[PDB]
RNA sequence: UGCCUGGCGGCCGUAGCGCGGUGGUCCCACCUGACCCCAUGCCGAACUCAGAAGUGAAACGCCGUAGCGCCGAUGGUAGUGUGGGGUCUCCCCAUGCGAGAGUAGGGAACUGCCAGGCAA
RNA sequence: UCCUCCUAAAGAGUAACGGAGGAGCACGAAGGUUGGCUAAUCCUGGUCGGACAUCAGGAGGUUAGUGCAAUGGCAUAAGCCAGCUUGACUGCGAGCGUGACGGCGCGAGCAGGUGCGAAAGCAGGUCAUAGUGAUCCGGUGGUUCUGAAUGGAAGGGCCAUC
RNA sequence: CGACUUACCAACCCGAUGCAAACUGCGAAUACCGGAGAAUGUUAUCACGGGAGACACACGGCGGGUGCUAACGUCCGUC
């Protein structure tokens, strides 16, 4: 199962970030609409979320679900932790490799401030 | 598709003796000649 | 002369009899010989028993066994000092509590089970009693 | 031919739930993870639990398998 | 005990060396480590030698 | 390929209107072919593996692996992690024209022919089957090879039941007798 | 506020399995192609990129069903600390603690944060 | 002499010429890190091939595996595969465990300089528990520390090691 | 090349019954460690210093190994 094999692959990292106590970047990637989110360390409620989901940034993109994408959201969570006030942060693969879309998400936050 | 590892898989015309030709890739060479197929045969 | 087979240990410690039995009710046949006192049983004596009843009852009915020796029972040689490790295995025996039945059996007239079970019994060292299947 | 045996090695728990421990002493010396590193509780190199801060001991069962987790609450 | 010990001795000027083991039988070539030397307080190599 | 477009063409709906499906997924489809070759006599000679891996290569498109033994069994004298035969596995598009290959010139050219077998179904929709020779595929001149080791096909399908397995297979004209 | 959906948790079998039904407005999944990014100890299988035709088949979510797993009393029993007694290789009395298995029964979850669509 | 289980009576420890077995190693990788993967046993189809080689699907969920006997542990895998590597590093070390002692074990963290990763981070050998021998005497390399009138040297000391 | 029966051997499973120091999907009583509190006890506790003796134990109860659930036997734990 594609979703079994992810949790596994990510369960790792999410326990070292738990025990390490950091707010971390978590992202999840499908086909569309990229996600990103902020959990505090207690891991039970989020600082803030950005995605190519909502009209408010799916209005100028010409398709959801490309670097250009990864690169708005990325960029997009970036101004609003800022704005929050958290700077350092953890970021988490969720068991996507860090190539594609994932690598733009992070390349795009960590030159808009969220450097880690 | 890994690179200078696989075979080569050009195109080849291949005909049989009851008059039916197709065009297969495969690595067989360089021409072929057949006399039974799908059809024309006492299956 | 029931015996196990290839069991995972040669010798074991003597350990204690005391407790109470579990088997104490009859699961197979309609007659059982229910154990008084407390004690063990070689394989020898229970071979006895069997056949004592198998004769008695003419080979006619089914006899089950309801207790294996599994337990080895070492002994020193004589004119062996003590010490110089544990003994060899010479036979094995079953720990019987009280309550615990023996031998079940079924198929024969409820007066024919009573001598048979009778003359099993008179070739046991523990004290015995006869039972039947109760309705739950 | 039998007569050997090994020297006994102490293991088992050193400190027991709701007692104040200081940085770095043993809580549980074990051969596996029978109990499981918690918050602030680091494993050695051979499963051997010890306080990385200072603070009460205490156990839990978490996860799915209900496995035995050891930590320690500044208090 | 077929593993004998060695020394490594480290590619700069200074005496400083390690010492382990190997086996000669299975890997006879010599053994050409990385490591730190407190003398100079850099990683340089390490040769094997007796 | 053809075939592909041929499957797409009228097959779905040959496979839609007898079985009459509630949606056009629900058809069973190919997804890939496998092709094995237990050698087994990597112990008396392993240099024969690589030649036996190259016409694999021949009747393939591709590149060949040697699996290795899965456990050491010493009734047959084999340690574990050591190669004793060689798979291919090709699925996509290479999948279709080597299907053409077989079921064009490999099954008329086959020595004291009878007919395609139809029983060889492992019950839930999968078809395998086995050949005695090599110049049953044209890739063999018969001159630059002097084996008579031959090789397994299987043919794996999204089929839920060998009922319709047979039928889908029955669609692409197999002999079945 | 409600039916929904996705992510991150709490909690961990009353939460898990089996059978039946149900879902495509969004979301999710499958799905087309892959020259380029990326990968196959061979394969666009898996991973990754460019897409959204089609579809709810599979998977996933929800509902129903006890067919299983699971939870589970009260009472009794076993054992047992302390003090006494006996026909003392085992038991009994006074007092304190009190199982395991089984039985009646329960049971096919609950809950926090964020984001999106519909109705409000 | 050392290691594992039981005896051992639910903390630790606990004897017998009591009941069972092992060790006097191995590995420059079988170590470090990064990425990925998940067995045994059965059922069905299939050339040699056969109960037992390899392929495909299904039940199964770790009965597999873990360099070496046993116990405990191991899916975040400590199990399996690949890339890059030498942290199997030097000087320390709060605080603990264990011993009559000699001693043995665990260890966050600090300084210096490295490896892997985009990064958070991990690395002071190996899933852990056996694989070991005090002191004396002497050998090898470094270090003006000392060097018995002075300048050297011999010989000692200190450090690494046999 | 289809295929069939059985008075006869029997695997794996299902239902019931047991056993285990070196079996545990369960699990006490006591004991042990830590914290708070009252009363009581000639500090009964710990650390350091001076001086010792002792390191042949025996029986009884309880939990065991060994022996024959023999020994005023032998070897351990606790009173």
């Amino acid at each position: 199962d594609k979703k079994s094999a992810r949790i596994r692959r990510a369960t790792r990292a999410r326990r070292k970030l738990q025990e390490l106590g950091a707010t971390r970047l978590v992202v999840h990637r499908t086909p569309r609409h990229i996600y990103a989110q902020v959990i505090a360390p207690n891991g039970s409620e989020v600082l803030v979320a950005a995605s190519t989901v909502e009209k408010a940034i799916a209005e100028q993109l010409k398709y959801t679900g490309n670097k250009d994408a990864a690169a708005a959201v990325g960029k997009a969570v970036a101004e609003r932790a800022l704005e929050k006030g958290i700077k350092d942060v953890s970021f988490d693969r969720s068991g996507f490799q860090y190539h594609g879309r994932v690598q733009a998400l992070a390349d795009a936050a960590r030159e808009a401030g969220l450097q880690f | 598709m890994k690179k200078d590892i696989h075979p080569k898989y050009e195109e080849i015309t291949a005909s049989c003796s009851c008059g039916n030709v197709m065009k297969i890739r495969s690595t067989v060479g360089h021409d072929l000649n057949l006399d039974v197929c799908s059809k024309c045969h006492p299956f | 002369m029931l015996q196990p087979k290839r069991t995972k240990f040669r010798k074991m410690h003597k350990g204690r009899n005391r407790g109470l039995a579990q088997g104490t009710d009859v699961s197979f046949g309609s007659f059982g010989l229910k154990a008084v006192g407390r004690g063990r049983l070689t394989a020898r004596q229970i071979e006895a028993a069997r056949r004592a009843m198998t004769r008695a009852v003419k080979r006619q009915g089914k006899i089950w066994i309801r207790v294996f020796p599994d337990k080895p029972i070492t002994e020193k040689p004589l004119a062996v000092r003590m010490g110089k490790g544990k003994g060899n295995v010479e036979y094995w025996v079953a720990l019987i509590q009280p309550g615990k039945v023996l031998y079940e059996m079924d198929g024969v007239p409820e007066e024919l089970a009573r001598e048979a079970f009778k003359l099993a019994a008179a070739k046991l060292p523990i004290k015995t009693t006869f039972v039947t299947k109760t309705v739950m | 031919r039998n007569g050997r045996d090994s020297e006994a090695k102490r293991l088992g728990v050193k400190r027991f739930g709701g007692e104040s421990v200081l940085a770095g002493s043993i809580i549980v010396r074990q051969r596996g993870t029978k109990f499981h590193a918690g918050a602030n509780v680091g494993c050695g190199r051979d499963h051997t639990l010890f306080a990385k801060a200072d603070g009460k001991v205490k156990f839990e069962v978490k996860g799915p398998k209900n496995r035995k987790f050891i930590s320690i609450e500044a208090e | 005990g077929i593993r004998e010990k060695i020394k490594l001795v480290s590619s700069a000027g200074t005496g400083h060396f390690y010492t382990t083991t190997k086996n000669k039988r299975t890997k006879p070539e010599k053994l050409e480590l990385k490591k730190f030397d407190p003398v100079v307080r850099q990683h340089v190599i390490y040769k094997e030698a007796k | 390929a053809k075939l592909h477009d041929y499957y797409k063409d009228e097959v779905v709906k040959k496979l839609m209107t007898e079985f009459n499906y509630n949606s056009v997924m629900q058809v069973p489809r190919v997804e890939k072919i496998t092709l094995n070759m237990g050698v087994g006599e990597a112990i008396a000679d392993k240099k024969l593996l690589d030649n036996a891996a190259a016409d694999l290569a021949a009747i393939s498109g591709q590149k060949p692996l040697i699996t290795k033994a899965r456990k050491s069994v010493a009734g047959f004298k084999i340690r574990q992690g050591y190669p004793i035969g060689c798979k291919v596995t090709l699925r996509g598009e290479r999948m279709w024209e080597f299907f053409e290959r077989l079921i064009t010139i490999a099954v008329p050219r086959i020595r004291d022919f009878r007919g395609l077998s139809a029983k060889s179904f492992d019950g839930r929709g999968n078809y395998s089957m086995g050949v005695r020779e090599q110049i049953i595929f044209p890739e063999i001149d018969y001159d630059k090879v002097d084996r008579v080791r031959g090789l397994d096909i299987t043919i794996t399908t999204t089929a839920k039941s060998d009922e319709e397995g047979r039928a889908l297979l029955a669609a692409f004209d197999f002999p079945f007798r």
